[PDB]
């Protein structure tokens, strides 16, 4: 069989995969009792997309569609009803067994960026506006192939006119603005059963904790210092996928090393379905080097017990 | 393909002491778990002590600290201390053979008698 | 040697290495000359980025520092200077030998964008929308230093942490100076470039550049921009890692349908990163976005392309 | 390790017209480059027409289109020749490969005479 590999970028040679975001810092919480199910960044280590997983770093909590009206709601500003599509312009159809348009955001909170349009025709007229998506509100329904966004802008916005999200951050994290990213949105809206979903991620041992790939978030607003925490990053997810190497065993071993000196500074587990465990006498943030890289090194199972960090 | 050489069994009286020895040869890895389990009449065979070729261990929850495992690449030891007739069974030596480029071995060792 | 490889990305699953953006379609055009020598997107075939190039594709066209000050400007707006670090927070060496810091804009334009700040130690945050002309004398990134203009009169924090993420373009009108193939004066007026990648061009009378070119979105005013880029972000990234020795001068790759597994086209990728074909049609290139490109051998100036 | 077979040439007269063949063996490859180049005593040896295994051709464009090539194995028509067009005519073969470089191949050469 093909061998498993990683590959070989430093922590600062990675970006996230469920915001555009460079790698910030490897981080573990024991505190946090939250199910851990989001839906971008999850690919099996013998190359499975799952979720609403794609490739295009780019087209992460983007969304391509077109307006059809100016709306009424309850949240203050201006509010726009856009019919989104698959990001590569084809129709979405909500009976394909994904979860939502590929891309689409996994988490609940109002997203921050930039709406842009150029009208279908050469020299077409262009026009672009800051924009917020909430994706707690019932008028989020992506599955359904409609979402709403508001602007600042009162009236420059044209409807039937090819239309694209750019994502920047967060508009606001206050109590009203729900941001909560281990909350999954409705992506069929209200009464409805989120489907297709990649399957939650936990230890199986006590005493071992999830390693997140952590990004600090950009804020339109307000105070906080948000970040967004990912399984594995985007360029392991393209890796993986390409490489597609028979997975030998439910849990891969894996060394963080020091190019520089060569040494070992932890051990990790990678599991099957993409995300990683640690043993650790401590919390938060991991204090290592960027510079250092995962390298595979072995097969293994439930009865190797990793070394504390 | 991985032998494995036990030693440091027999009779001893309670409250004394032995130390048990597994040396690994053949087809060993660089990544690699080394432990104990033991098993009595009636009962399944249930994990003592293991260690990892990092030295990472894992103690039966019950032992309490009595016994210690420790490692010589491929060779590991058991000190058994305080001992008890309870303690009395067949303890196996066990190695786990990881490699990247293979799903995981198990070997046993053909069992010493220990008799307390 | 270890052998050489590409991606197995389709071109609906790759990037723009110039600006953040998806690839939409391959192109040429007979029509258009230039000379050619981006700073983004530039690896050779062993491995060796050059110019501006670096691996993450939220670097590209990004910044990041602080602002010192509010400044005046005859442009119209609000403008404010901003030093300028290395991406990964580190301050940037104008003595190395790099063009300027890793992942500037390659570009002549008025770059639009998103501007926001994150106040230094629950910190007090803002963003908004900001415009860099890579053509101003203020823009002067090799010596650390750059000019931003907002909408927005007041709203902006000296000394404190500042991120710039591109969005699109301001305007492409007659006054904004958009020249994708023009390089910005990195160092400001009275200075020269240095430590450029090389410019390219097909070695042969019949062969015409291939780009793999996008859409990027517009603030305001009319057209349709571009930008065409060598290789994708992808392709960077797989050639980094793999370092494999390049055995020829140049490689003969083919443009496959994975459903079928015929060829639609064929191509020379040269040794210095960038793609030739003999065209004589213009514009975006029909064929299917699921198709990818496929090493098949080390050739030389003697294989004469088949015409596409 | 490829080998090439050459034929036809000979004496013409001015004005006339004759097909060069040329045939390869051995270790040929998928990917490939054949043709000739000619030589006269004193001036450098020159690319007469090539073609590629998929069929590409190219020709010296001081012969304006008087050659032709086509097909491994391919044959080269020469018409209204001139006395300028006497020379001595190669085959080469260009092998190429994924795993090594380029390695080139020639003929022993055939005599023409207008």
């Amino acid at each position: 069989s093909k061998p498993f590999t990683l590959p070989i970028l430093t922590l600062g040679e990675l970006t996230n995969s469920r915001f555009p975001l460079p790698i910030d810092v490897l981080y573990t919480n024991p505190n946090e009792s939250a199910i851990v199910q989001c839906q971008n960044g999850r690919c099996t280590l013998d190359g499975e997309l799952q979720g609403t997983t794609q490739l295009l770093p780019t087209g992460i909590c983007a969304f391509r569609g077109k307006v059809t009206q100016q709306v009424q709601d309850e949240h203050r500003g201006t509010h726009w009803n856009m019919t989104v599509t698959n990001l590569n312009g084809t129709p979405f159809d909500p009976t394909e067994d994904v979860p939502a348009p590929l891309g689409t955001p996994d988490f609940s909170g109002q997203i921050y960026g930039v709406i842009s349009q150029r009208n279908t025709n050469n020299l077409p007229a262009n026009r672009a506006h800051e924009a917020v998506i909430a994706t707690y509100s019932p008028k989020f329904t992506p599955k359904l192939g409609n979402i709403q966004f508001s602007t600042w802008e009162t009236q420059d916005v044209s409807s039937g006119q090819p239309t694209k999200f750019t994502p920047v951050g967060l508009a606001s994290v206050d109590a009203n603005s729900h941001f909560d990213q281990w909350t999954l949105p409705s992506y069929s809206g209200a009464l409805t059963l989120n489907m297709n979903l990649a399957p939650s991620v936990a230890p199986v041992f006590p005493g071992e904790c999830l390693l997140f790939f952590r990004s600090f978030i950009p804020l339109k607003g307000g105070y906080g210092n948000p970040a967004i925490d990912c399984l594995m990053p985007q360029e392991w997810v393209q890796h993986l996928y390409q490489e597609s190497a028979p997975s030998l065993s439910d849990v891969a071993l894996v060394r963080y090393v020091n190019p520089e000196t060569g040494r070992t500074l932890f051990e990790a587990k990678l599991h099957r379905n993409g995300f990683l465990t640690v043993a650790r006498n401590s919390a938060g943030p991991v204090v290592a080097p960027t510079n250092g890289y995962f390298r595979f090194d072995s097969w293994v199972n439930q009865f190797y017990t990793l070394a504390p960090m | 393909q991985v032998q494995l050489q036990e030693s440091g069994g027999g009779l001893v009286q309670p409250g004394g002491s032995l130390r048990l020895s597994c040396a690994a040869s053949g087809s060993v890895s660089r990544t690699y778990v080394m432990g104990w389990y033991r098993q009595t009449p009636g009962n399944q065979r249930e994990l003592v002590a293991t260690i990892t070729s990092v030295g990472s261990t894992n103690y039966a929850d019950s032992l309490k600290g009595r016994f210690t495992i420790s490692r010589a690449e491929n060779t590991v030891y058991l000190q058994m201390n305080s001992l008890k007739p309870e303690d009395t069974a067949i303890y196996y030596c066990k190695y786990i053979r990881y490699s990247p480029i293979h799903a995981p071995l198990d070997y046993w060792g053909q069992g010493t008698q220990v008799t307390v």
